[PDB]
């Protein structure tokens, strides 16, 4: 019907310039869908302009809701082409897996055949896409999926497209370079506004772009949970279901609660209860903003920067509370104490007036970006262990100052033609081109690298990227 | 041949000993009837098991093997287990029979939150046909839920009279002679625990059995149960207390080292014999007291013991100068 | 015999008490019938099964029997169940009003594991036109990222006293029983916002000794009492606190949990000491807990905090 | 002491075949009127009853009343190894450690000789309490099969009902449901093929799927059984033998 | 208001037995002129059509066209209940959300209702349109389970040749190759065992062993298969029946 669809299935995409962000990505996606006919005409071995000449299969990988699965049916229904899917709700075992698409890796559509053969719009429209989804969701009840699929990555004859969330999970080693994998990632605040902007006119309600802000921050980039939070739907909408944890955030750092006069109409009994109103986001949001309050609880005779340390120390106690809580749930007992430690001392001892305004936790986007760049390091560890004898976390500590020395210091100086001498350098250890994005991207400090790799010429990467898509030396088992 | 703690199990009501409060209740609901869902909690070595068996035999006689099902720990502990057989018993009618069934699992404290949820669904699902009574060693460990469902009852530690009682029971039927100091000692040694009484008692005497009729003095007592004397420990005290640094240092080495005792007890033997002393300052007693827990709870994670030696001696020797 | 928790359980939506601004989004969710897939996150005992029930019984009135896929803890939830069963309950066919749809109500979702979570979402995003989800939830961190992204996240705050005073006020009109004052008292301070165990101990208390009264409630609870652990923490001499921990406490055989955590909820409500001194109470007090949780119970743990407690009160 | 000869072989076939599934270990005792068996199964819910007279068999002699505790799974396995021509013959002597089994064909000299080992425990619990039932039936083994393992599929719990000269099998699960109605009839001209039945009071209750299932297994013995159901009682489930019966006491379900 | 009734049982299990195998679910297009049922394959290669007419029926109404969506494995779970001797009936209500099967046996009072919960699938109905084929041929389905059963034990793909009035199966694996020629010829004295052929271009299409062990099984209702090949169209294998037929539509491999 019309009113009883969801927000996010109503206001789906339907062509490729409304998905928001990530356009290089969809861009490159789609130009290797296309050119996969003329790559398939020369046995897979030209990489053509993009080096994605020689890859059979594609692979799609990011966080959770940011339109994988939307960019790969849209890209794969605007070519004409007919699309095979299977998810993690079907049995991918390796003799199921044997048994069905096997069998229709190769073979030609029979509803595509009936249902437009005789207008010449494409050739393609027989052929199959196999969208494999989900493939990082398979249970132990799928034995020897991976190994089958990436088995299927190869030898096959037909455009094979992967979707995962975690692509450097050691799980999915098995897909090391037999796949082209573009990455997807969190899109810009601009990007999800302007869609906010566009769903709202057309549900007739108007929002404070303030609201909408602080929402993107809270999701923290999930377009998807966006689009659902927004379908809830205006002060108290925000200050009693959605934003809860800032409000926390602004009760419990008030001043006039912990005066005697506020104290005794505020007990502690509601301080607590405050914090277990929301007791996920609450001690990350006093962590977040302690220290930038005006006090004025202060002793007498105790500083700003004395009472900020009592509470980190207290913070620092809390957090270790609530690891061991978190290292054994039945410990649920312990709730209480963590409440006092993480949320209350600290906003106790440093409460008083907001200075500016509060904003939302750093600290889930930082977990995030620590855990994605030490599966990183992990995957260039397990491509250099042969050549180096050092520990994964010794690698990055002493080796890349001078990798980057090797690497892209030749770039600034030589111009485009020490490509050969790099190309030799990055073969003695079994390096590729992602590698060595990923090598770069590490260098934080005096030495970043994202503004010079940017400032170099876009025709010498270009001829860096063909010239390595030529010659390679990856085997040494 | 049967171990005493099998031997001299009791097969009735009457035959459970310093448990009165919690006997005359349950007297009153089995002549009753309105027997509900129980939790039977509380020390070890106190009678759970023994009681609950015991009014299980007097409700059914002889039909007991065939109405009662004792499940015990985790033996390969899946949800299938809580699923299908205690459903199946509980959905299930009986044969030949007339009233409720009941299931009593044993230390049913080790079960996750997952299954104490199926566990507490079971019980709100055939509340109506069969009655749960189940037992636990500490109280906390469970489900608020599943606690408020079922009806409590904390087994307090066994009293003097209820353990020397057992004591006589136990020389009757057995031609043993135990000294008067050796029952004493026994009883401060037992802390309320019927099992390790029982333990201990048969391992003295095929400890001492050479004619069948020798004293059973405390220091095999106490050698057979690995506990320190209060002898040696007013002793160590005394030499920690007044001699120097070397010779203290000597005297809790040879005492720890020759008779094998672990530190917690030599702490927690001193701090027993502080409790009482008539102290001038408080100081002396807050630092002690606040040292010795952290040498405790650093022992508790087994560092060096020469070194938490040496910081007990320093404690005590330091808190004892106001 | 009967549960009074049963018995007087909520079966309209007006009828549950606590949370107001989620009851009335549930309450026009019921009168829209748009309604999402919904995780309900909160603590135990506050409402929240009874909720999606009402929640269920008022959207689908005479299809509850038909059109309602309910699976607790007690019943299989592996991968072969959400593949199988799941799917095909989705797939089924059912003529509805406009508004209404399919629901299924999967409780302690958290206890599901990962590769069955997995399974469920391609099942619940297909299929979004005639089914959808509601999970009840103890916490809502063991739900893997995809489904806290496709479902709403609603959190249940722990219940207040006035609400729980107001419902056992109900329950004790409709139930005609005699009670005083410091019994209801006692029965709010057990039930720490446990609705089902207040009404629990409420109910234990009438059948046992008739009238409800703070010290039948603290004689059937098998807790410490709040006036001896308050005497306790408060005495000036801590030769005094000693032998009240010792005489008194640990001798009648109380468990040291439950010593230190009667401790902890007496210090909350000592409203004649400073904010400071409570709070800094309750810190040791919490050192103390988490001392005794791993495996070292000793009375002398007990007796080091109540010398610290003497010593910051000093 | 105890030498008990059959006619046939396949006989003690069916007869262990008939419950070898619900129950692992049973005590035979043998009188001087013949051989008796009762167990339970570990779920505490299906009763297994067996008695033999001394019609079926050919020579039977024994003094004194003997119990001997066996598993049924090494009986079966090593039943299986007789033809269907032989005389099977079971031997026991003083102090019966070891029961002896013969086979013999009388054309063939094959001495087929075998010793099995006993256990030891018993629950014997011999009760038969109530002689009126509700209500009663008797129908071919063969129809009551076919249903039972028709309405299996559907659910995991039969309900039956006999309501005025109408018998009736109900199932209700995920996948649909299943009603089977049959009313009484008497064949002139095959008695094999009546349906009999005596109705007290009208009866409705439920059965789990898994314990019928396991009840039918013994449909060879017979080729006509008879269920006796009757409220707040066990049901009955009959198979006749020349000389005795195979009988299943069940409990009903909520 | 639909109300059938099937001649024997048997015709409508061993119907649902022919392709429960391809097909987990279906839609039943019910008009008054008979039944009609297309399904598509999960891999969406083989596709299924049925045609059961009103002729089969002893008794029919349809008052007007309906469409039941059902699963085959329940429905083949109940088909097996009923014995030889019984009349199936099909009952649906209007706005069915169920659908009743009645076994009545003739002699006897004995009725068997079964119920089942129909499932709901999105008709993407696609129209079939009569194409010149190149291959026209019929044989009998024994023959053709014997070669197909035979072929798919050493490879996975089936290559079909017609060319100068000779069939030519072949497979080439990996522990070996195996073929197989057929010349047709006619018996008068058993017409059932006759290989037809009328060849316009001589056709080669490769086909996969699971499909064609799939079909095979449908030998069971008829006794002889047509078989129509095409260059570029997908092979249609025909099965007939007294009143209607069933069809699979299977697509060729590639070069
Ligand atoms: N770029 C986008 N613009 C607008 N809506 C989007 C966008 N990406 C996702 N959505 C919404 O999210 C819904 C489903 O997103 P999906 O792309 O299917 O999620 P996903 O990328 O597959 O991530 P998973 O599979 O859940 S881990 C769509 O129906 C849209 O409503
Ligand atoms: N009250 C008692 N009266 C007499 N004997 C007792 C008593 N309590 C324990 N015993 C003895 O100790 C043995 C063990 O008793 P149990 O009831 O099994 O212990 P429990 O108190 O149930 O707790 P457990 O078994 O350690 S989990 C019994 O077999 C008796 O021999
Ligand atoms: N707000 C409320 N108003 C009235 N009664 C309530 C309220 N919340 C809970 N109750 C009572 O508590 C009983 C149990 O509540 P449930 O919702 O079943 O607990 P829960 O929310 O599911 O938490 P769990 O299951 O322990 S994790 C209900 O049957 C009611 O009698
Ligand atoms: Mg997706
Ligand atoms: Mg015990
Ligand atoms: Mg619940």
């Amino acid at each position: 019907r019309e009113e009883d669809k969801l927000w996010t299935v109503k206001y789906a995409p339907t062509n490729l310039q409304q998905v928001c962000g990530n356009k290089g990505s969809v861009m490159k996606l789609k130009n290797w869908l296309a050119n996969w006919e003329n790559s398939k005409k020369n046995s897979f071995k030209h990489a053509g302009k993009d080096g994605s000449g020689v890859f059979r299969a594609a692979m799609l990988y990011g966080p959770p809701g940011i339109g994988k699965t939307t960019a790969a049916h849209l890209v794969a229904q605007e070519l004409g082409y007919d699309i095979l899917e299977q998810n993690a709700s079907d049995v991918r075992s390796k003799t199921l897996l044997n048994a069905g698409v096997k069998n229709a890796l190769d073979n030609m559509s029979v509803v595509g055949y009936f249902k437009h053969n005789e207008e010449a719009q494409n050739l393609n429209g027989k052929h199959f896409v196999i969208i494999m989804d989900e493939v990082d969701g398979m249970s132990g009840g799928d034995r020897g999926g991976v190994g089958q699929l990436a088995q299927f990555c190869r030898k096959t004859s037909t455009p094979l497209i992967l979707i995962c969330n975690e692509r450097n999970l050691p799980k999915m080693r098995p897909f090391d370079r037999v796949c082209l994998d573009i990455q997807f990632r969190r899109p810009d605040a601009n990007s999800i506004k302007s869609r906010l902007m566009t769903i709202a006119i057309r549900e007739k309600f108007k929002l404070d772009p303030n609201v909408i802000d602080r929402l993107i921050q809270t999701t923290r980039g999930d377009i998807r949970q966006v689009i659902n939070l927004l379908s809830t739907i205006s002060k108290a909408w925000e200050k009693n279901i959605a934003l809860k944890p800032f409000d926390i955030a602004h009760k419990m750092l008030d001043g006039q609660i912990y005066s005697d006069i506020g104290s005794r109409n505020f007990t502690l009994n509601d301080k607590i209860a405050l914090y277990f109103d929301d007791f996920d986001f609450t001690p990350l949001m006093i962590q977040e903003n302690y220290l930038s309050t005006r006090p004025s609880v202060l002793k007498p005779g105790q500083s700003h920067l004395e009472a900020v340390a009592e509470a980190a120390n207290c913070i620092s106690l809390g957090d270790i509370v609530e690891k061991k809580i978190r290292s054994s749930e039945q410990l649920w007992s312990l709730l209480p104490l963590h409440a006092v430690l993480s949320s209350v001392y600290p906003a106790s001892k440093v409460a008083g007036h907001m200075a500016g305004r509060i904003n939302f936790t750093a600290w889930l986007g930082q977990n995030s970006k620590s855990a994605k760049y030490y599966r990183l390091l992990q995957e260039i560890h397990y491509h250099t262990r042969l050549g180096t004898s050092t520990d994964k976390i010794g690698l990055r500590l002493d080796y890349l100052p001078t990798f980057r020395k090797r690497l892209l210091d030749p770039f600034l100086k030589q111009g485009a033609d020490a490509i050969s001498s790099v190309i030799e350098v990055m073969d003695d250890y079994y390096l590729t081109k992602e590698d060595w994005d990923s090598i770069m991207e590490f260098f934080v400090g005096p030495d970043v690298t994202t503004a010079i790799i940017k400032k170099i010429p876009a025709t010498v990467k270009s001829g860096f990227t063909r010239k390595y898509n030529s010659m390679t030396h990856p085997v040494a088992i | 041949n049967l171990p005493w703690v099998e031997k001299y199990r009791p097969e009735t009501l009457d035959e459970v000993y310093g448990q009165n409060e919690v006997i005359t209740t349950v007297r009153k609901f089995v002549d009753e009837g309105k027997l509900p869902h129980l939790l039977f909690y509380g020390p070890p070595g106190t009678g759970k098991t023994s009681t609950i068996v015991a009014l299980a035999r007097e409700i059914y006689g002889k039909n007991y093997s065939n109405m009662v099902l004792e499940l015990n720990a985790s033996d390969d502990r899946g949800i299938d287990v809580v699923r299908n057989q205690i459903k199946d018993f509980a959905s299930t009618r009986q044969i030949f029979s007339k009233g409720f069934k009941l299931i009593i699992l044993d230390e049913a404290d080790a079960m996750t939150n997952a299954a104490q949820n199926a566990l507490r669904r079971v019980i709100e699902r055939y509340t109506k046909n069969t009655r749960f009574c189940v037992l636990a060693n500490y109280a906390h460990k469970l489900t608020p839920a599943l606690l408020s469902r079922c009806t409590r009852f904390r087994f307090q530690p066994l009293p003097q009279e209820a353990i020397e009682r057992r004591i006589a029971n136990v020389l009757v039927h057995e031609k043993l002679k135990l000294s008067p100091n050796a029952e004493k000692a026994l009883i401060e040694l037992s802390n309320g625990d019927m099992r390790r009484v029982l333990n201990v008692l048969q391992s003295c005497k095929a400890t001492l059995d050479n004619p069948d009729e020798d004293e059973i003095s405390d220091d095999v007592i106490y050698e057979c149960c690995g506990a320190p004397r209060p002898s040696d420990l007013k002793a160590v005290l005394k030499s920690i207390l007044e001699d120097d640094w070397g010779t203290a240092h000597y005297t809790l080495n040879k005492v720890r080292s020759a008779k094998g005792l672990a530190l917690i007890d030599l702490i927690e033997g001193i701090v027993k014999i502080l409790e009482d002393y008539e102290l001038q300052n408080e100081e002396t007693r807050v630092h002690l007291l606040t040292k010795l827990a952290d040498i405790e709870y650093s022992i508790s994670k087994g560092g060096n013991d020469q070194i938490q030696g040496s910081a007990v001696i320093g404690a005590i020797k330091a808190s004892f100068e106001n | 015999q009967l549960p009074w928790v049963e018995k007087y359980r909520p079966q309209v939506l007006s009828d549950i008490v606590g949370n107001k601004e989620t009851i009335d989004r549930l309450q026009q969710i019921a009168k829209d019938g748009n309604m999402p897939h919904m995780i309900i996150s909160g603590m135990p005992g506050i409402g929240k099964t009874t909720s999606v029930h009402c929640l269920a019984h008022e959207l689908l009135g005479r299809s509850y029997a038909d059109g309602v896929l309910e699976l607790n803890a007690s019943d299989d939830r592996g991968i072969d169940v959400v593949r199988n069963q799941i799917k095909h309950f989705a797939q089924k066919k059912l003529h509805l009003p406009p508004g209404k749809h399919k629901i299924v109500i999967l409780d302690e979702a958290d206890s599901m594991t990962a590769g069955a979570q997995q399974a469920l979402r391609r099942t619940m995003e297909l299929y979004s036109n005639s089914t959808r989800f509601a999970f009840a939830c103890n916490q809502s961190n063991k739900i893997i990222e995809p489904l806290q992204s496709r479902c709403a996240i609603l959190r249940y705050s722990k219940l207040s006293d006035e609400d729980v005073l107001k419902r056992l006020l109900q329950i004790i009109k409709l139930e005609d029983v005699k009670y005083t004052n410091d019994g209801l008292e006692a029965i709010i301070f057990t039930a720490e916002g446990d609705m089902r165990q207040a009404i629990n101990n409420l109910q234990s208390t009438v059948a046992g000794h008739g009238l409800v009264n703070a010290d039948n409630v603290f004689k059937i609870v098998d807790s410490p009492h709040p006036l001896i652990v308050k005497k306790m923490l408060l005495a000036s001499n801590l030769e005094d606190s000693i032998q009240i921990l010792r005489t008194d406490l640990w001798k009648k055989g109380y468990s040291s949990i439950d010593i230190v955590t009667t401790s902890f909820r007496v210090t909350k409500n000592l409203a004649q000491v400073k904010e400071s001194v409570r709070l800094e109470m309750i810190k040791e007090i919490g050192l103390t807990h988490m001392r005794i949780l791993e495996g070292v119970g000793t009375y002398l743990q007990l007796a080091s905090m109540l010398a610290k407690i003497h010593k910051l009160n000093n | 002491m105890l030498e008990a000869k059959f006619e046939e072989a396949s006989l003690f076939k069916r007869i262990i075949d008939g419950f070898k599934d619900c129950v692992q270990l049973v005590n035979f005792q043998c009188k001087e009127d013949g051989i008796i068996a009762q167990a339970v199964d570990d779920s505490r819910v299906l009763l297994v009853s067996l008695e033999i007279g001394v019609e079926a068999f050919q020579e039977y002699r024994c003094d004194h009343p003997v119990t001997l505790g066996m598993d049924l799974t090494s009986l079966s396995k090593i039943l299986r190894c007789g033809n269907n021509t032989d005389t099977l013959t079971l031997i026991a002597d003083n102090t019966p450690d070891s029961i002896i089994l013969l086979f013999e064909d009388t054309k063939k000299d094959r001495i087929a000789e075998y010793s099995l080992k006993l256990m030891d425990i018993d629950a014997d619990f011999l009760k038969i309490e109530e002689l009126q039932y509700d209500s009663t039936l008797s129908l071919p083994s063969s129809e009551f099969s076919k249903i039972v393992r028709d309405l299996s599929q559907l659910s995991d719990s039969i309900n039956i009902m006999i309501t005025k000269e109408t018998i009736k099998f109900v199932a209700d699960g995920d996948i649909g449901s299943g009603s089977v109605i049959i009313k009484p009839f008497v064949d002139m001209e095959h008695p094999e093929t009546s349906i009999k039945l005596e109705m007290d009071q009208p009866v409705d209750l439920t059965f789990g799927a898994k314990y019928l299932l396991d009840i039918i297994k013994g449909s060879s013995l017979s080729d006509r059984v008879g269920i006796r159901l009757s409220s707040e009682a066990p049901a009955l489930f009959q198979f006749d033998l020349k000389s005795g019966f195979l009988q299943f006491f069940l409990a009903p379900k909520f």
